[PDB]
RNA sequence: CUCAGAAGGUGAGAGUCCUGUAGGCGAACGAGCCUGAGUAGGUCGUUGUUCGUGAAACGAUGACUGAAUCCGCGCGGACCACCGCGCAAGGCUAAAUACUCCCAGUGACCGAUAGCGCAUAGUACCGUGAGGGAAAGGUGAAAAGAACCCCGGGAGGGGAGUGAAAGAGAACCUGAAACCGUGGACUUACAAGCAGUCAUGGCACCUUAUGCGUGUUAUGGCGUGCCUAUUGAAGCAUGAGCCGGCGACUUAGACCUGACGUGCGAGCUUAAGUUGAAAAACGGAGGCGGAGCGAAAGCGAGUCCGAAUAG
RNA sequence: GCUGGAGAUACGCUUUGACUCGGGGAUGUCCGAAUGGGGAAACCCACCUCGUAAGAGGUAUCCGCAAGGAUGGGAACUCAGGGAACUGAAACAUCUCAGUACCUGAAGGAGAAGAAAGAGAAUUCGAUUCCGUUAGUAGCGGCGAGCGAACCCGGAUCAGCCCA
């Protein structure tokens, strides 16, 4: 059945990080990474929004409503930023948290 | 019968046979060349004898149906194929004199318009491709024509990034197909005319 | 490589079915019966292309001696007498149309009656 | 492959140069002695007519 | 050159007989005439009275010499024709057999050719032109 | 930019957005005087090897028998002598060889009647059993998978809303044909019919299209389905309900013999394999011309019969 | 980040490094060579020792004193004992299909074979195997249908060692 993501199941960003869409609608928009889904390659962000009319199941709501909620994307929001736009990024060095590498583009860290 | 390029010079001469490229000589060499590489990988299970199906379905006579006897046959959906492809060879030994004659006509047909001879080395800094692009641009190799290259030093080929450019071979890798496939031929001037025998 | 029938059969078939047009019943909607009808239609076509010329010959003849008998002649007689008169060589088509313009066919009748006395 | 039929070997065929087929002379070959002197003498030709093609394919190399 | 403009020599390539395939040529029966002509073929040098049935006169063995007509031998211009194992002659059927010179034409000249055997008259025409021939001894 | 243009992914086709052997690094600790007796030999029955009892050697044996040992013993295709090659009756032995359950890469292979039987199932189903044995794919880029409203018990539908699109709505890509229907044009209730074809009139429409047709129709002429099999088929002789898809002159081998074409040309070419493969080169073992006549010896532009004359 | 396919809500786990990946250990009911005994496979019945019981361990035959080894399984391949007919011969006995199919035994990642009482006609070679070639040659044959070598020569690979 088609198989899942081919990106070696590797997300290019954490759930913490700020990020910007670089394609489709919402290109240029930015937000925090509210949900990362590496194996399915999917990214929750406060950018994309969608009005999900959950079907009324009277589950405390006899008549149903229409919630406004953000609908996830994938490796099309671009990674972290720093000179105010998306960037390719590189593994760095040790810090006072010396067990860690950070990131940079043509610049500093994230 | 043709000259040289940068690393040195030469004024080189050698006899060139009349090309029968559009003639069957070059056409035969190309066809033998493509056919020689064929993978013969056609195995259909087609023969009635490997379809994996039974014995003798019903009554030879008097059932009111059609006649058939087993379910493994080309008339049956699901059965075998008559005359399906099988794995096989395609390769053959084209006569040797025609091999060398073809390759010579190949070189020749290129001397009649635009062949080029790399004179005992090009200057390419380290192995960087960018300096190959500069070198070829200064030898008139625009960005346009698809070009073939033959040499022996590792580095000069290690600017072998075909970019609509730079199909690459060493010595003895030459073949009628690969040169006839490209426009200009940047033949390596050295053994390019070290005469045989 | 496989090379299944794909597009080809349907296209020949549609060519026949479009030749069918107003063919009654299956003759115009099922392929095999349309094809077979067109075999016999070939027969009829070529032979009628011949026949139509016998047909119009017959019709002009009918009209010509109808006019010839309007004046007391007949096709045998009128055609021969015209033939005897410095060979007129009007076609049988053309003699009919002069059976739509009576005053002339009349004089042709008097002329044939001449070269015959 | 394409073996030649060994029955044709020492059997009255042979291949003349120029491609013609040999044969021997048969009738009254053995078991007959009220046959005339020339008749017993009459064996040894092998020119033989419209059979040749098959006799040839009987022997690939002239064994 | 123009790989699209490669052209096979006209002639040479010729199309296969596609057999079944229409009353445009070689229709129902596939060039076979309505017959006791049916798949599983069987016979090639046989009818039933056979008539390749004439009698046989039989020897088993044979042995024969490699042939060297002196005509080519004499116009050679390089005389004293003792062959190294490789050169000129025996390319067909070389090393498996012995040599024998024979009196095919002449040109007259001196020449000492050392074949393994020879015709009586090659000695006639060789020694007549002051020319030894060394049959192996 | 490029030692990195292999490839996939991403709202349609990305060298530089993602994942990436071009290159580079990498583990706790994990794989790699003697020398063979119930023997050799033999007779009977048999058999392997090109070995069909053939002049049948030799090996191998089932029954019975049964030796020598270095001036010794086995063999050289009945057998003998000479000449020549070996040392049985004790054992072990890598590698070049075969195969594909399994794994990786590749393809003038397939792509949903194809391809394995299976886009997965030896399942459902059939058989007491051994055993046999299916078909079956597709919303959208993203569920944003349709809250709410209407007719209906529901099913189903019509709106609204999401979406580029609902001409994608879960009986969810395209969506042919047979087959069933609705509406409209032209038409048919005195008529005999392989259903068409030619001809002409009428009516209707004008986007490869106003002499031009196109569709339909009335009347006239003409007219014995198709295929197979046959002396001879409309045949009351075979076959077929209809449409769609599957469906039959191929592949092989240094085989043979012809035609055409190409390279060399009195000469022409390699095979197994070796080395290199983003490609080929090498490799004369061998094969074919080159001399024929004969049963064969053999002789040889000659050769056979035969005591020289004849073929 | 995870909380298997699963597209499901709830309980949660995880910088003390989860999850996933590479490697080892440990647990591993009952049946199955099955093997304590029986048995209609996954079940029914015991006995011996240790143990507070709960629980743990032993209990088949065949080689061995003993260590230890064998039972079974495995696509195709290998060797071996056994071994068809259809079919061709335009009928059919010899012959062919063919030592093919199939059964059975033994084994391994291969096996087989192997170190001249030979091949063979040069007083040449020098274990075995496999490929090319000789060659449809030499031969075999109701001398019918048909079956069919080897030596030389070219290559892959190449060792010979122990006994009475
Ligand atoms: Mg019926
Ligand atoms: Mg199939
Ligand atoms: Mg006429
Ligand atoms: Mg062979
Ligand atoms: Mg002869
Ligand atoms: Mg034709
Ligand atoms: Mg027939
Ligand atoms: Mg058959
Ligand atoms: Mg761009
Ligand atoms: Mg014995
Ligand atoms: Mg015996
Ligand atoms: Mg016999
Ligand atoms: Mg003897
Ligand atoms: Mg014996
Ligand atoms: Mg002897
Ligand atoms: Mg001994
Ligand atoms: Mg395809
Ligand atoms: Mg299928
Ligand atoms: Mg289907
Ligand atoms: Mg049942
Ligand atoms: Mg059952
Ligand atoms: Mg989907
Ligand atoms: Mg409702
Ligand atoms: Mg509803
Ligand atoms: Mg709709
Ligand atoms: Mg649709
Ligand atoms: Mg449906
Ligand atoms: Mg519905
Ligand atoms: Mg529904
Ligand atoms: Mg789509
Ligand atoms: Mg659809
Ligand atoms: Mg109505
Ligand atoms: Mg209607
Ligand atoms: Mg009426
Ligand atoms: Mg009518
Ligand atoms: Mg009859
Ligand atoms: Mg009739
Ligand atoms: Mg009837
Ligand atoms: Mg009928
Ligand atoms: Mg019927
Ligand atoms: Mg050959
Ligand atoms: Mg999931
Ligand atoms: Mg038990
Ligand atoms: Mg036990
Ligand atoms: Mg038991
Ligand atoms: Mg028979
Ligand atoms: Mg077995
Ligand atoms: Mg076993
Ligand atoms: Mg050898």
């Amino acid at each position: 059945p088609s198989a899942g993501s081919h990106h070696n199941d590797k997300l290019h960003f954490k759930k913490g990080d700020t990020v910007i869409v670089l394609s489709g609608k919402h290109k240029g928009q930015t937000g925090k990474v509210l949900l990362a889904l590496p194996r399915d390659q999917k990214v929750v962000v406060e950018g994309v929004n969608v009005i999900t009319k959950n079907v009324k199941p009277s589950m405390t709501n006899p008549q149903g409503g229409q919630e406004q909620r953000e609908l996830a994307l994938h490796a099309s929001k671009v990674a972290l930023v720093d000179p105010e736009t998306g960037k390719a990024t590189r593994v760095r060095k040790q810090i006072v948290d010396g067990k860690k590498v950070r990131v940079a583009v043509a610049s500093g860290k994230t | 019968a043709q000259i040289n390029v940068i690393g040195q010079n030469g004024g080189r001469t050698i006899e060139l046979p009349l090309p029968e490229v559009n003639s069957g000589v070059l056409h035969e060499v190309v066809t033998w060349q493509l056919a020689s590489r064929r993978r013969g990988t056609a195995s259909t299970r087609t023969r009635a004898q490997v379809s994996k199906t039974g014995r003798k379905m019903y009554g030879q006579k008097g059932t009111g149906n059609a006649r058939h006897g087993d379910r493994s046959v080309p008339t049956f959906v699901g059965g075998g194929v008559a005359f399906g492809p099988k794995p096989r060879s395609y390769d053959y030994t084209l006569p040797r004199q025609v091999r060398q004659l073809g390759l010579a006509m190949a070189i020749a047909s290129r001397q009649e318009g635009g062949k080029l001879v790399a004179v005992d080395g090009f200057d390419i800094a380290d192995a960087k491709t960018k300096n190959f692009i500069s070198w070829a641009k200064q030898n008139g190799l625009d960005g346009t024509e698809k070009v073939l290259l033959v040499t022996d030093d590792e580095n000069t080929r290690r600017a072998a990034r075909n970019v609509s450019w730079v199909s690459v071979l060493p010595v003895a890798g030459v073949n009628v197909y690969d040169i006839l496939r490209h426009d200009r031929l940047v033949i390596d001037a050295a053994a390019l005319e070290i005469v045989e025998e | 490589p496989r090379a299944k029938t794909g597009i080809v059969r349907r296209r020949r078939h549609k060519k026949v079915l479009k030749r069918a047009k107003g063919f009654w019943g299956s003759r115009s909607k099922q392929y095999r019966n349309a094809f077979q009808t067109l075999l016999n239609a070939a027969t009829y076509e070529y032979r009628d292309r011949r026949n139509k010329k016998r047909d119009f010959r017959r019709l002009w003849i009918q009209r010509i001696n109808a006019g010839a008998r309007l004046h007391g002649m007949n096709y045998s007689t009128f055609i021969n007498g015209l033939k005897r008169a410095n060979i007129d060589l009007n076609r049988k088509v053309l003699a009919d149309i002069a059976a739509r313009e009576p005053e002339a066919f009349k004089a042709l009748v008097d002329a044939s009656r001449n070269a015959r006395q | 492959p394409k073996m030649k039929t060994h029955k044709m070997a020492k059997r009255r065929i042979k291949i003349t140069g120029t491609g013609k087929v040999m044969a021997f002379k048969s009738g009254k070959r053995h078991q007959n002695t009220g046959k005339s002197g020339d008749e017993i003498r009459g064996k040894g030709k092998g020119f033989v007519l419209a059979k040749a093609e098959w006799a040839r394919m009987k022997l690939m190399l002239p064994r | 050159m123009k790989l699209h403009d490669l052209k096979p020599t006209p002639g040479s390539r010729k199309d296969r007989k596609r057999v079944g395939r229409g009353p445009g040529g070689t229709d129902k029966t596939a060039g076979r005439g309505h017959k006791g002509q049916k798949s599983r073929s069987g016979a090639g040098k046989g009818a039933f009275f056979e008539g390749g049935r004439s009698r046989l006169i039989a020897r088993l063995p044979k042995r024969g010499f490699n042939n060297v007509g002196t005509t080519y031998e004499v116009v050679k211009l390089s005389q004293l024709q003792d062959l190294e194992d490789t050169t000129f002659d025996r390319d067909t059927l070389e090393a498996y057999r012995l040599v024998r010179r024979k009196n095919r034409p002449v040109k007259l000249l001196a020449s000492g050719e050392i074949s393994r055997a020879v015709t009586v008259h090659v000695d006639a025409a060789s020694a007549a032109a002051i020319k030894a021939v060394e049959a192996a001894g």
